[PDB]
RNA sequence: AGGGCUACACACGUGCUACAAUGGCGCAUACAAAGAGAAGCGACCUCGCGAGAGCAAGCGGACCUCAUAAAGUGCGUCGUAGUCCGGAUUGGAGUCUGCAACUCGACUCCAUGAAGUCGGAAUCGCUAGUAAUCGUGGAUCAGAAUGCCACGGUGAAUACGU
């Protein structure tokens, strides 16, 4: 399915997430790295992921952590 | 005991190489095992001849790498000092395994 | 009938040192010994005490390894597996026959330590109980030293095989000859327990040859001329002797004299048991020409 | 003093040794009923021997290398029809008359460029 | 394994004996440095070996 | 840097796999050619059900490795049933490659079980080791083939005639 040895995150996204959650939720964090995996320290937080032109905001619940950032941001728009 | 191996692309040229080697070996030594030939590395290529279209228009080429062994039995210092610095052939290379 | 076949257990008692009969006016002498059959042991008559001793020696080894309760599978089970992979460094491939040879090198070492082959069932039992109590664990040294000599063979093989130059190949041909002389089919029982350390010294000299070889052929060339001249002297001297004098032991140490000479040329950090020079090999050969 | 022949067929070649005997055949240190007896071409290997005389009065040690089952069998066939050459033209003539001395010239030939296989052209559409 | 060569000039004769060696040369039981003092004579005694690059392959008793 | 080139009410092309009993499955068993390999092929041993993983030689290669060829044959079984056919699709969980596999790999384990019971108008290829069928290798390439180029196994029918 993926690397067993370590679910992936981007390094800057990891450090941004830590400096956000330890200081408390105060601003929706905008980012580009769709390759990253959602972690349990992200639960309850608001992310703004790049879909190519803008950033779609996503809230992180319990079952987000089994999935990655890129699934919650469609970049192809079919009417 | 001295395994002499020759690789070339030209079978003619590698015969003049083997003839020189085996003749110098017979000249200053004894017990050659002849110019042993091995199956040629017959390496197959095909490419397209049109720059844009025509998948069915191709050209086919090959490399015929010719192999030879000699296998001198007595590694006497005399005959190996003669067989060195005297192979000097243009389009071959040499392996001298033990 | 003392001379039989299919024998597996020393029920012979005091085995005859010699056999003698009389026919009319004159007597007939013989020497009875054991014979290895690769399945069992036999007893056959011989006409020379030395080859009688060799035959009884071989049959005693087979009888001993049959009477000991499974030292072969005991050492197969208890032997280190990294040591067994060191044995799997064998170019011949088979490891079971190598362990057979090393157990044989244990057996002759213990018989030499106990005082040689005896004719009696009491001496048989006295040696047999001790080779049971000690053979299962003295051969760990033989096994690990064969492991070390095979690591030496490994390193020298990885030097000889590959991209080779003819100025190198002059030395590598003689290194091949030394390799064939030292390591062969059952080399551990070929050389014996007394020479196993000396073979490791020989491979240390073989290792130490190559650093000088790769930097200067010419010094190596002259020293290999010296070794070559004493080697052809060895051949032309040992090939004119009587056939028993072509196979005796006192003529057999001169090859090891030449190898010690190789050590004294190429690796003097390791040393020889006694000072040796070409003059000393020649005074040896015209000393023992007879 | 041994009858010998060498036959060839598609990707296959056979060395056959024959001597006066009483009927035995050995293929690659095995029996014919073990090596062809369970499938086809177990009869092409024997049939020239029944057509020629002395069918039982010889025995033969044969081997074959390369190729498939029927190619190996045909190699055996051509090898035997050669290997009786010590028996002269008196039966070599009728042997060629039955048509058995000829080496078979058929071989599997090459895939071409622009072709799926030997001659099968991919489907031509739209005219 | 001793091979023979001879060399004659105006009123001269030289006997030379070949050994495989390292490059030592002795003439009349003295070295060539205490023998010939003229460098072109050193040239003409080395030039056959220097032509066919056996200059340090062998030794030669002359 | 990310997305897109991979979208989707549809139409067309070329192929792959089937709709099965000349077969499906289990066990046993015989025969090929050709090619590749050093940031590479990678034995053997051990683990796992397997993809693979640990260890790790040999091989610059008629030596070692890829590499068990498969259809073929002998047995037991199914029994003409959308059925032990077909495997789509989908869910969970993994193996490898690569910084990274969501868009957007390939492969394995389990479960699922479409459509499809030989296809209209029309239309293609093929004259002998050919058609048809069965596997194998290569290049590209880190990973990626039902594509392309090669290799062999079994092995047809028909050609009156213009």
């Amino acid at each position: 399915r993926s690397l067993k040895k370590g679910p992936f995150i981007d390094l800057h996204l990891l450090k941004k997430v830590e400096k956000a959650v330890e200081s408390g939720d105060k601003k929706p964090l905008r980012t580009w790295s769709r390759r990253s995996t959602i972690f349990p320290n992200m639960i309850g937080l608001t992310i703004a992921v790049h879909n190519g032109r803008q950033h779609v905001p996503v809230f992180v619940t319990d079952e987000m952590v089994g999935h990655k950032l890129g699934e919650f941001a469609p970049t192809r728009t079919y009417r | 005991r001295i395994r002499i191996r020759l690789k070339a692309f030209d079978h003619r040229l590698i015969d003049q190489a083997t003839a020189e080697i085996v003749e110098t070996a017979k000249r200053t030594g004894a017990q050659v095992r002849g110019p042993i030939p091995l199956p040629t590395r017959k390496e197959r290529f095909t490419v397209l001849i049109s720059p844009h279209v025509n998948k069915d228009a191709r050209d086919q080429y090959e490399i015929r790498t010719h192999l030879r062994l000699v296998d001198i039995v007595e590694p006497t210092e005399k005959t190996v000092d003669a067989l060195m610095r005297l192979d000097l052939a243009a389009g071959v290379d040499v392996q001298i395994s033990l | 009938g003392i001379e039989q076949s299919g024998l597996h257990i020393w029920s012979f008692g005091q085995l005859p040192e010699s056999y003698e009969q009389k026919r009319g006016n004159y007597k007939v002498k013989a020497w009875p010994a054991l014979v290895d059959e690769r399945d069992s042991v036999a007893i056959k008559l011989f006409d020379n005490p030395l080859e009688q001793k060799q035959a009884m020696w071989n049959g005693l080894r087979r009888l001993l390894l049959l009477n000991i309760p499974s030292p072969i599978k005991y050492l197969h089970e208890k032997l280190p597996n990294k040591a067994k992979l060191g044995l799997y460094f064998n170019p011949y491939g088979k490891v079971l026959e190598l362990i057979d040879d090393c157990i044989s090198c244990g057996v002759d070492k213990l018989i030499d330590a106990n005082g040689g082959p005896v004719w009696t069932e009491e001496g048989f039992a006295a040696l047999h109980e001790k080779v049971r109590a000690e053979l299962n664990d003295t051969v760990v040294d033989i096994a690990k030293q064969v492991e070390q000599i095979l690591t030496a063979v490994f390193n020298i093989n990885k030097r000889l095989k590959g991209r080779v130059d003819m100025t190198m190949a002059l030395g590598l041909s003689d290194i091949k000859a030394q390799m064939g002389g030292l390591v062969y089919r059952g080399f551990v029982t070929g050389n014996g327990f007394k020479r196993l350390g000396d073979t490791l010294r020989y491979l240390q000299a073989i290792e130490k040859r190559l650093e000088k070889l790769a930097v200067d052929p010419h010094r190596d060339r002259a020293q290999m001329l010296k070794v070559e001249n004493v080697q052809q002297a060895w051949q032309q001297w040992i090939n004119k002797l009587p056939p028993a004098r072509r196979e005796d032991e006192d003529v057999k140490e001169i090859r090891w004299m030449i190898e010690e000479l190789r050590v004294s040329y190429f690796a003097q950090q390791l040393g020889t048991p006694y000072p040796i020079s070409d003059k000393r090999i020649l005074q040896a050969m015209e000393q023992i020409s007879g | 003093n041994q009858y010998y022949g060498t036959g060839r067929r598609k990707s296959s070649a056979a060395r056959v040794f024959i001597k006066p005997g009483n009927g035995k055949i050995v293929i690659n240190q095995r029996s014919l009923e073990q090596y062809f007896g369970r499938e086809t071409a177990r009869m092409v290997v024997r049939q020239p021997l029944e057509l020629v005389d002395m069918v039982e009065k010889l025995d033969l040690y044969i081997t074959v290398k390369g190729g498939g089952i029927s190619g190996q069998a045909g190699a055996i066939r051509h090898g035997i029809t050669r290997a009786l050459m010590e028996y002269d033209e008196s039966l070599r003539s009728e042997l060629r008359k039955a048509g058995f001395v000829t080496r078979d010239a058929r071989q599997v030939e090459r895939k071409k460029v622009g072709l799926r296989k030997a001659r099968r052209r991919p489907q031509f559409s739209k005219r």
